[PDB]
């Protein structure tokens, strides 16, 4: 009904009979996945996920939802055009929709939430707690795909990968192993998206792109405010926008069409910088005041081995347990 | 100065050579003077040949500025089709204003920042904590007790006090040459410096050349390295150096690992046969200053 | 043992040059470009810990002339 509200994803009836949204049952269906496989067959689609009652869930099921909106949207077009534009799309389009759900102004006017908490603190605090995952993942995607690059295109040879590795883990998110680690290691394994043949940059190309998205719906929907709360709820022309930017799944290039919705045909993070404004203020005067140094003037700095020898891993170091044991 | 500014010449082949000659001469003469002064400035006196020198410069970039923009403003739309490629070369040498192209207190700023950056290189010098009276400087006496020297703590104490002496006060300076030079040459024409020293080997593929190059290269290095890895582990034993990971940068040859050939004291094979030296010809036949240039002759 | 063990310094210190003039490498990563580079290269390991403060380059006298 939020989609329906701005004249956007009039949803076929089969999904209300042949889709499953609830956890299974019967039988050892999917546990849980965080995909929307769509039936395709020309007409119709389908989700496959999880059903809980956390605000989490909801934002997954949001996002899930969002993703059904690109499918129904280009199906029109040939089989090969099936993936949008730019790969890192189906995660923006996906995510700034949830975007405008997670502000607490929508809960309170959908219904979910008695009166809005128009305050600075609780602003600061729902801030910092969503750019803990939108920007500390920033330096990350860029690293792997880097990292990724450099050893197919022969710049490190099967002699250097961990080195390669944790120089660059060293450069860009800035954390370095607690354990002095050596060329017979492999710590790219541990990821998953190293050993499966699976693109990482897209996910950082949606991390940049929805805010900007946000941004430009924003500028779309009239609402001239701050970044937090402006959800694109009831907004006929900013549905309108976004289905005439859904029309076409790669169809044209990715420039042109983001050109099109924002104004300019490149990435930029701007918008990105605009919205997490007041938490940036706020971080910097809170760094002043502890006066320290903003990042990286000592490396080679490996922490030392903390009695690693695995014998003491169960001891309990935790102050509020200790405390309670005191009392 | 009358052949600072050049006449109006034309974009025709007579008026190119013409703009050559005249080159050729004004050159010859700035850098006449440009020679004499920097070899009066490292012979016998260093007191006011510093900054005869940087005027020496700023003048020589002035002509360099004149003469490259009247190129410019009469050859700009033929500079690619010249159908000559001495006329090409030439007119691609002049048209390079290089460090002209900032302002003048800019200028005089970037020429500052270099005179500064080889004197503060020049002067630094490291010794004792103790008895901080008289000291070492870099090629006199660093270079040779690094070179010399069997000892682990004096090497390091020596490689780490000229590292120290000579990097810590040159980052500012290092930081304002690099957004000077950035600057100049982006209004140059080129994406950045490092592209303008690229553009020297005239090759797209330099980089990916240079690559292929060292990757061929790279077993022989590595063979080396082993080898002296495992003499330096017999040298100063399992604690300062292993055998499967790098060496320590005082323990090589030279300061600067540059070169190992000071090592060749505890890595030679076969011992047993003796060294080639020709000291002992030196020794029945004086060899003053003129043998090993008339040998040259 | 006299130009083997050359090469790699030609071939590193003009690369660091370039990774600092291109601006690949901000004036906070100075040291740390060339000591991997170092490492990377011609398998030299710094003997004694440098952080960012210092600059491993000015040591070399084609750096700051
Ligand atoms: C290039 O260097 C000159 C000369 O200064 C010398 O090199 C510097 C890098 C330092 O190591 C100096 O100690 C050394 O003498 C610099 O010109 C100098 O500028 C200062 C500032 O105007 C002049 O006075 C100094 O000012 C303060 C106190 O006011 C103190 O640092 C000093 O006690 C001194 O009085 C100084 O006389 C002047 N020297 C000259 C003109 O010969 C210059 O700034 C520098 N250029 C760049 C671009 O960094
Ligand atoms: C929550 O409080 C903030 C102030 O912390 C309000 O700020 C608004 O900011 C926009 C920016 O364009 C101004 O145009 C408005 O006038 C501000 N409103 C004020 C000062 O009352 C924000 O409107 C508040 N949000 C809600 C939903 O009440
Ligand atoms: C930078 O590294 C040096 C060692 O190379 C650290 O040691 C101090 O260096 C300062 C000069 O920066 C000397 O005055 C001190 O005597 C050194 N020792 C001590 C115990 O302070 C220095 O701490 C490092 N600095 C940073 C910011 O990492
Ligand atoms: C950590 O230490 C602080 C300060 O010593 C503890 O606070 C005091 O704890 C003692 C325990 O005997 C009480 O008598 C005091 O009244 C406490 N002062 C306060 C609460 O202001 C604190 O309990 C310790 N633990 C933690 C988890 O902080
Ligand atoms: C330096 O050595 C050169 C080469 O031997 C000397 O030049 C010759 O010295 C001999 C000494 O018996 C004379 O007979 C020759 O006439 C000299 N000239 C030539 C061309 O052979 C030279 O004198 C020595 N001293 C200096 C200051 O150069
Ligand atoms: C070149 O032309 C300028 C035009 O202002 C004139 O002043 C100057 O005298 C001319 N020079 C020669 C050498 O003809
Ligand atoms: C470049 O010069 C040559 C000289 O033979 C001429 O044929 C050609 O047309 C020129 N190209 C241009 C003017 O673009």
């Amino acid at each position: 009904e939020f989609f329906t509200s701005l004249e956007l994803s009039p949803m076929p009836p089969e999904f209300w009979e042949g889709s499953m949204l609830e956890k299974p049952a019967d039988g050892r269906e999917v546990v849980c996945h965080a995909s929307a496989w769509d039936f395709y067959n020309r007409k119709d689609f389908r989700i496959k996920q999880c059903t809980r009652v956390t605000m989490d869930q909801l934002s997954t099921v949001h996002h899930e939802m969002g993703h059904i909106q690109y499918y129904l949207q280009y199906k029109d077009l040939p089989v090969s055009l099936r993936r949008g534009a730019n790969p890192g799309f189906h995660e923006a389009i996906g995510d700034v929709l949830a975007l405008s759900v997670s502000t607490p102004e929508h809960l309170h006017k959908i219904g979910l939430l008695d009166r809005v908490t128009n305050d600075t603190e609780s602003d600061i605090n729902y801030l910092l707690k969503m750019a803990l995952e939108k920007i500390a993942f920033l330096p990350f995607g860029y690293l792997v795909d880097q990292w990724r690059w450099g050893v197919f295109s022969g710049r490190t040879p099967p002699s250097r990968y961990n080195f390669d590795w944790w120089y660059l883990r060293t450069k860009y998110q800035g954390i370095c192993p607690p354990v002095t680690r050596n060329e017979t290691h492999f710590d790219a394994g541990a990821k998953f998206h190293v050993p499966n043949v699976t693109p990482y940059i897209r996910y950082f190309v949606s991390f940049v792109l929805q805010f900007q998205f946000h941004e430009a719906l924003c500028k779309e929907a009239g609402y001239e405010g701050p970044l937090h709360q402006c959800d694109i709820y009831r907004s006929t022309k900013a549905g309108a926008k976004l289905r005439k930017v859904l029309q076409a799944g790669s169809s044209r290039p990715w420039q042109e069409v983001l050109k099109d919705m924002v104004g300019l045909d490149a990435l930029d993070a701007q918008p990105l910088l605009k919205y997490f404004q007041p938490v940036t203020q706020w971080l910097q005067e809170q760094n002043q005041q502890n006066g320290e140094v903003l990042g990286w003037p000592e490396y080679q700095w490996h922490p030392p081995l903390p009695d690693n020898y695995p014998e003491g891993i169960d001891l309990v170091t935790d102050e509020a347990e200790a405390s309670k044991f005191v009392e | 100065d009358p052949g600072l500014q050049p006449g109006n010449f034309s974009a025709d082949e007579a008026g190119a050579q013409l703009f050559a000659q005249s080159y050729n001469s004004s050159a010859e003469q700035v850098l006449f003077q440009s020679v004499a002064a920097s070899w009066a400035h490292d012979t016998n006196i260093t007191a006011e040949n510093a900054r005869r020198q940087e005027e020496a410069a700023l003048l020589s970039q002035e002509f360099a500025e004149a003469w490259g923009q009247k190129a410019k403003e009469l050859y700009e739309p033929i500079w690619q089709n010249f159908t000559d490629p001495q006329l090409r070369r030439i007119i691609g040498a002049v048209r390079t204003l290089g460090s002209a192209n900032l302002p003048l207190a800019k200028r005089q700023q970037y020429n500052a920042l270099l005179s500064n950056m080889s004197r503060i290189y020049s002067t630094a010098k490291v010794c004792l904590p103790n008895k901080t009276a008289t000291c070492w400087s870099l090629d006199p006496d660093l270079t040779n007790i690094l070179a010399s020297s069997r000892s682990y703590a004096m090497l390091l104490f020596a490689w780490e006090g000229w590292h120290n002496a000579a990097g810590i006060p040159l980052k500012p300076l290092y930081e304002d040459f690099t957004a000077l030079s950035n600057e100049a040459y982006k209004q140059d024409g080129f994406t950045d410096t490092g592209a303008y020293w690229r553009s020297w080997y005239n090759s797209p593929t330099f980089e990916d050349d240079l690559e292929h190059l060292y990757q061929q290269l790279e077993p022989l290095y590595l063979n080396l390295h082993a080898f002296v890895r495992r003499a330096l582990h017999r040298r100063y034993g399992d604690r300062y150096i292993n055998l499967r990971g790098p060496i320590p940068a005082h323990l090589l040859g030279d300061m600067w690992a540059q070169s190992w050939e000071n090592i060749y004291d505890m890595v030679v094979p076969f011992p047993d046969k003796p060294n080639l030296d020709v000291t002992s010809t030196m020794l029945q036949q004086g060899w003053n200053a003129t043998h090993m240039f008339r040998v040259a002759e």
